[PDB]
C-alpha cells in the first residue's frame, strides 16, 4: 500500500495512499516498551519554569511585590519570532514605550457588586502609544502583565477571583437571536460592570449577558479555575498578577475587532466590613502590553 | 499609452487588510505605495504584499 | 609652571595650572615637519563616501530614481549610540512603521511664484505614526530623507533650489521688535508660502518675512548653496534627493518646540512654458524620517 515515514505491534499501512486518509491517532513506538498532571495548566507560579524574567518594571514603569505571579499555560511570552509567522514583512517592536503599566479606572468594591470585566487589548485602546499602534497597522499581537491589587484591612473580608479567559464570548442578554452589539463588548477601559441576573435587564442592540455565575457566556463559577486565575481573599492577600503569552490561532489578528482575552474580576464572597465602617474598597487594574509586535501599517483605522 | 515628450509621476498605494479606501493621497501614502515615474519603466510594479492574519485568503 | 598631558619648536606651558587658561590653540607636533578642500562641505554624492546604505526604500515605502543623491555634511544618518547621550534610558525606534516616506501637499509652481518653505520635523507632526510619537515623548532625533520632485517637459524651462538649512531662524516682517509667532513658523504640512517682498505685505501677530532673495533670515540667495542643496533645472532633471543627519548641539531636542532644519525651494530662474500651453506644474516633496529616537515617554503633548 503506502506506509509513511499486552504490547501489541502493527505495521504501519496507509492502504489509500495518503496523511489523513489515515486511521485514529495513537502512540508510536520503535521498539518494544519493556503523564499525570500537565503543569502548563493549574497555572504555575512563574518560578516553576524560571524567574530571570521576573520588584517588576516593564517600560519605564514599576511594581513592586513575584513569586506569586501566575504564568498563564506555563509559557512566558514572547515575539511571533519566525516560521510561526505568515508575512514576511518585519513588525514592529514599540518596546518601552508602548510596553507598560498602564493603570484603569479603579471600581468600587460594594456589597451586591456582582462583578467586572474587561476585553483586552480593547481595554488599551485609548492608552499611550500602544493604543495608537493598534489603529495605524493592520494587525498586531502582544502578551499583557495583570496586575490586580485591592487593598482592605484585618477588619475587613470577602475575596475576589481574578481571571483571563481566551476568547471569552458573551451571550445576548436574553429571548431571541441576536449578536452582542460591537460597542458592548468593546466598553473601553471603563469596562463593564456585571449589573444581573434579574428579568429586568435591558435587552436591546446586543446587550451582554448581565449574569456571573454562568460567566456570562453560560458555564458556572468555580470551573472559571480552568483557566488563568488567582484568588484575592482578604485575609491573605491583597494583589494579583499574572502573566499572559498570546493566545491565538493565527499570529497575528486585528486587535481592534478581535479581543482575544478577557479579565474578568468576580466578587466571589461579598464584601463584609469588620468593627470599620467602610463599606465599599477600590480595585484598581494595572495591564502592561508585553512583547507586542505589529505589522501593516495604514492610515489610522480610527473612524 | 503616450508621446515620448509626455511626463509623470504616479502614486500607487496598496491599502492593507482592515483599512478604508483613502478618499486622499495623504491617507493614501500611509500604506505600502511606489512612485511611479514616467521615462523608467523600471517603477511600473508595485507587489501587493501578502498581509494577511489567516494564512490563506478566500477568493 | 604646569604644561599638560621656518619651523618653530616650543615648550608647552601652562603658566596658569588649567586648561582654557592657555593660550590660542595651534597645531603641535611631536618631531619636526621635515587641507585644501572640505569635502564634508560641497554636498558630496552619497557615493562619495558609500553607497552601501542607498531604488530607494525605506521602511514600505519605496522611491525609484541615487548617485544624484546629496549626503548633507558628508555623514550618514545613524542612531545616538551611546557615550555622546545624556540619559541612560534606552531610547525607542519605531523604524518601519514611523521611517517611511511622508509625501507632502503638492503645490502649484507658477509664473511668480516667490518660494516655499517647510520646517521639520513639524511638517511630520500629524504624519502616521511618526507624528504621533512627537507628542507621547519628551524628546526625540531624526535624520530625514526629502525628496523633491517635480516634472515638465522638454519644451518648459525654470529652475528651483531645493535647499536645506539647518536652524533657520525667520526674521519678522518688518519694522519694531517682534518675535515672529509660535503659529507662522510651524505652519504644519502646508508648509509656507512666500508671498513677498512687498511694503503692502501684513505685519501683526510676529509673522515671518516674505523676502525669498534675502532668505527671510537677512542673508542672500546664491550663497544659500553653502548648506546642503540641489538645483532642479527642467532641462536636465526632474527630481532631488538629500539625506541630512540630525544637526544639533544636544542630543534630543524637544521636536515641538525647536525645528531643527527647514526646507526651502526657490524658484531661482521663474518657470516658462514653451509651445506648450501648461502655465504651472506641480511641485512634491516626500520626507522620510530615518534612524529617529524618542526618549521620554509621556501624555501627549497635544492641546
Amino acid at each position: 500500500g503506502a506506509q509513511v515515514s499486552s504490547v501489541i505491534k502493527y505495521f504501519n499501512i496507509n492502504y489509500y495512499k495518503d496523511s489523513a486518509s489515515s486511521g485514529l491517532s495513537r502512540q508510536d513506538f520503535s521498539q518494544d516498551p519493556s503523564t499525570l498532571t500537565n503543569p502548563a495548566l493549574m497555572s504555575p507560579s512563574v518560578e516553576a519554569c524560571g524567574y530571570s524574567d521576573r520588584q517588576i518594571t516593564i517600560g519605564n514603569s514599576t511594581i513592586t511585590t513575584s513569586l506569586h505571579t501566575v504564568l498563564a499555560y506555563g509559557e512566558w511570552p514572547t515575539y511571533l519570532s519566525d516560521i510561526d509567522a505568515t508575512s514576511v514583512d518585519k513588525p514592529t517592536h514599540p518596546e518601552t514605550s508602548a510596553d507598560r503599566f498602564y493603570t484603569l479606572d479603579s471600581v468600587e468594591w460594594q456589597v451586591g457588586s456582582h462583578g467586572w470585566w474587561w476585553k483586552l487589548p480593547d481595554a488599551l485602546k485609548d492608552m499611550g502609544v500602544f493604543g495608537q499602534n493598534m489603529y495605524y497597522h493592520s494587525m498586531g499581537r502582544s502578551g499583557f502583565i495583570i496586575h490586580t491589587q485591592c487593598n482592605a484591612t484585618k477588619f475587613h473580608s470577602g475575596a475576589l477571583i481574578v481571571a483571563v479567559i481566551p476568547e471569552h464570548q458573551l451571550a445576548y442578554v436574553g429571548g431571541v437571536k441576536v449578536n452582542v452589539g460591537y460597542d458592548h463588548t468593546h466598553p473601553g477601559q471603563s469596562g463593564h460592570q456585571i449589573r444581573g441576573p434579574s428579568q429586568s435587564n435591558d435587552r436591546s442592540g446586543g446587550k451582554p449577558d448581565e449574569d456571573p455565575l454562568f460567566n456570562c457566556n453560560g458555564t458556572l463559577l468555580g470551573n472559571i479555575t480552568i483557566f488563568p486565575h488567582q484568588i484575592i481573599n482578604l485575609r491573605t492577600n491583597n494583589s494579583s498578577t499574572i502573566v499572559v503569552p498570546y493566545i491565538n490561532c493565527v499570529p497575528m489578528d486585528n486587535m481592534l475587532k478581535h479581543n482575544n482575552l478577557s479579565l474578568v474580576i468576580i466578587p466571589l464572597v461579598p464584601l463584609r466590613p469588620g468593627s470599620s465602617g467602610i463599606n465599599s474598597v477600590p480595585i484598581t487594574v494595572t495591564i502592561a502590553p508585553y512583547k507586542s509586535e505589529f505589522s501593516g501599517a495604514m492610515e489610522a483605522q480610527r473612524q | 499609452v503616450c508621446d515620448a515628450f509626455s511626463t509623470g509621476k504616479f502614486l500607487v498605494a496598496y491599502t492593507p487588510p482592515g483599512g478604508k479606501l483613502p478618499e486622499d493621497r495623504k491617507q493614501a501614502m500611509l500604506g505600502v505605495h511606489i512612485i511611479w515615474d514616467l521615462g523608467l519603466q523600471s517603477s511600473c510594479t508595485i507587489v501587493v504584499p501578502w498581509i494577511s492574519s489567516g494564512f490563506y485568503r478566500r477568493t
